[PDB]
């Protein structure tokens, strides 16, 4: 598990602007706004030598496409894609895996990306932030802001495997129907 | 709480905002997203907009987003748009942050009567909450009838909140009927008050006294006078006791606009711990006994 | 997304209890209602009354009727309260009978003396609005600019409208 | 948004010893203070027991 | 052919309905995989059934 895991090993990210924007262009049309912040995105971090990936949360009715245009920024951005579901979750565990003493242990989900993806700077999607219940035994909404620090994620670590993590150039992504019941030190 | 001693971190004021968006923030954000000093000009006239029109509040943060906002526009102009150094000014302002939210308004300028201001400590910061009253039954119930006015408090109601309007009320008709027994318009007028929520319940009865004024306005029809402020609280016979967090109350009627703030007596030291320069401006009084209030607000 | 919720009212208990009863028109609120909607349906009542009161004296319906109205659920809490504009021309007309001019859309937030009060999700309910086909859509000024960032093609056909205070929209539903 | 927890980890810094931010607010379970019996299958220490490694000094500024 | 679907509890420790997701999920069920055989298996073309009897009790997001 440990072995599995990419060290040091960055996704070459594009750099183009006309050919993110024309890639985007030709998968989600409209939705201008969105666009136009990621193209911002691209040119700031370039502009800034290495790329930085900073948190940001899509949120509207539902069906409009939150999810295609999260795999269409994913494609034109250059880097790795990965799909992750939170709503109605309860249970830490699957985003800190056991402390490996167990018979039968597992690391979080969030390794799991990490080796699949072979990249350490893949573009993680959460979906329905706004369900979590932080419910009893639960409150999984503590690890997530632990993802989003903008500096614990340079040394997240999960309690299967306690090495920290470096998780300062993943592009996180949130998506919920509605900003009210989503908690506010999120 | 009683295992410790506590200090009173409290908000900036919109120059001390603007000092410390230009000397603090704006240089930390430029680094942090690589755009050189004089590729990327913003003007402390700039900033002082920004301050003013989009980000209104105790915090800081708000400004830190518009700024961070108008660099990665600056960026994104410079790295493939035409413009090699991006000079931000107020007139070019509208294109990168949009058009001006949170627009500067006071909430009644006229103060229609039975409507006036107040310094609610909010849980953040301080705000100036409306509290408004209205006539919500005819008077004409009988033209013998000797019922009283029976008030119905709103706002979601602290029981706490509840007897302190209820003094209120009490202190109220007290007053009327010693300055003008021939009025008795409060005495019988089921009458319905609104106090908007968001201060603690510590500072709930900071606003009492601003009730007793309002339901006078709507015994007299007289519009209170424009742009003026007061808090503090009551005890039944017009002897105004001290409130808490004057700072923050003090910064949100500065920012506000409101000239005028009224306090109780005791809290005058309070109020002269506070900074100088955040004082500028202000026709602040002090008092003990709410009599006074009633000429000053009334003239 | 948003939708064309019909806020509704109606009598619901004789006025005439006694021709010299001075009982008040209390109010029953049913669609789910919540502790902050209840007290913004309250603030609305109280206003409607003090409105009907300064416009025509004469008229005592709504001072002195029990009424029920429906406020359809659907609505967010946070936005909850928007509706609450609504209910008041809702309970006007109720109190004069007169129907409110077709296809009116409308929405904002009293305080309990008419100065309207800025909304959330304009968006969303413009659409909505341009959906259901309505044609006059009446919003608080303060979020008069927030419309105009609106796409071009959404806002047409359309004759937008922006107030303050409630009087003037007294003056748009009731020629 | 006024600075206090900025002004905690300034204190920290001028003052020389380590610096440690703890949320406590909205805590349900106080085992995450006090950790477990460590007999239970997956039982951790407090989290001010890792504090104090993470830190790697006994005189830190939580 | 899955039985019964909306009868699914979805109570303490358990939550299949996460799992059903899962499977019906129209991509990720070409890289499924279990705890025992951790291997992804491919499973687009298997045609699930589900039968139900009523529609509302069935969770939204299946
Ligand atoms: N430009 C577009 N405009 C409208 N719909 C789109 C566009 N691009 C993709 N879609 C549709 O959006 C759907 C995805 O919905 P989505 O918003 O991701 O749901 P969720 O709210 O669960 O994320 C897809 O089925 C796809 O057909
Ligand atoms: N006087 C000041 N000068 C410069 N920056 C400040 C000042 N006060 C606050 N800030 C900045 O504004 C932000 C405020 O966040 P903070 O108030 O610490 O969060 P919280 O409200 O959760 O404690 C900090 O990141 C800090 O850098």
């Amino acid at each position: 598990w440990l072995t599995s895991i990419p060290w040091g090993k960055y996704s070459n990210e594009n750099l183009d602007l006309a050919r993110a924007q024309a890639v985007l262009e030709e998968d989600h049309y409209g939705m201008e706004d969105v666009k136009k912040r990621i193209l911002e995105f691209i040119a700031v971090s370039q502009l800034r030598g290495s790329t930085q990936g900073k948190i940001l949360c899509f949120y509207g009715p539902p069906g409009v496409g939150k999810t295609s245009i999260a795999r269409s920024i994913a494609r034109a951005l250059n880097r790795e894609y990965f799909r992750f579901s939170v709503g109605g979750m309860t249970d830490v565990a699957e985003i800190k895996g056991h402390r490996r003493t167990y018979v039968g242990a597992m690391p979080g989900k969030i390794i799991q990306c990490l080796k699949k993806t072979k990249t350490e700077n893949p573009l993680i999607l959460i979906d329905e932030v706004d369900k979590i219940g932080r419910g009893y035994q639960g409150d999984p909404s503590s690890a997530l802001l632990e993802l989003l620090d903008p500096e614990q994620n340079a040394n997240f670590l999960d309690h299967y495997l306690d090495v920290p993590v470096d998780l300062s150039k993943v592009l996180f992504i949130c998506t919920a129907n509605v900003t009210d019941t989503i908690p506010e030190p999120l | 709480r009683d295992r410790m001693e506590m200090i009173n971190v409290s908000g900036y004021v919109a120059q001390e905002k603007l000092a410390i968006a230009e000397r603090y923030l704006v240089p930390q954000a430029r680094a942090l997203c690589g755009l050189d000093e004089s590729k990327a000009k913003l003007s402390s006239d700039v900033l002082t907009l920004l301050i003013k029109q989009y980000c209104r509040e105790s915090g800081v943060r708000n400004l830190q987003k518009q700024v961070e906002k108008v660099l990665r526009k600056s960026a994104y102009k410079i790295v493939s748009g035409e413009a090699e150094s991006v000079e931000v000014t107020p007139e070019n302002l509208q294109d990168f942050v949009g058009k001006p939210v949170f627009t500067v308004e006071r909430m009644y300028d006229v103060t229609p009567p039975g409507v006036v201001m107040g310094l609610a400590w909010t849980a953040m910061g301080g705000s100036t909450l409306f509290v408004e009253t209205s006539l919500r039954r005819p008077q004409d119930k009988d033209a013998k009838g000797d019922k009283d006015g029976s008030l119905e408090v709103t706002g979601q109601l602290g029981e706490v909140m509840k007897e302190s309007a209820r003094i209120a009320y009490t202190f109220a008709r007290a007053f009327l009927m010693q300055h003008a027994p021939a009025n008795d318009y409060l005495v019988t007028s089921h009458i319905h008050l609104h106090v908007p929520e968001g201060a603690t319940p510590k500072d709930g009865p900071s606003a009492g006294c601003t009730i007793v004024t309002a339901l006078l306005s709507l015994a007299m029809g007289r519009p209170v006078r424009q742009n003026l402020a007061m808090t503090g609280e009551v005890s039944l016979t017009g002897k105004i006791l001290p409130v808490g967090g004057i700072k923050e109350k003090t910064i949100a009627a500065k920012r506000a606009g409101v000239t005028c703030i009224v306090l109780p007596a005791e809290n005058k030291k309070d109020f002269y711990d506070l900074a100088a320069f955040i004082t500028e401006g202000l026709e602040v009084h002090f008092v003990e006994h709410y009599r006074e209030i009633f000429d000053i607000a009334f003239p």
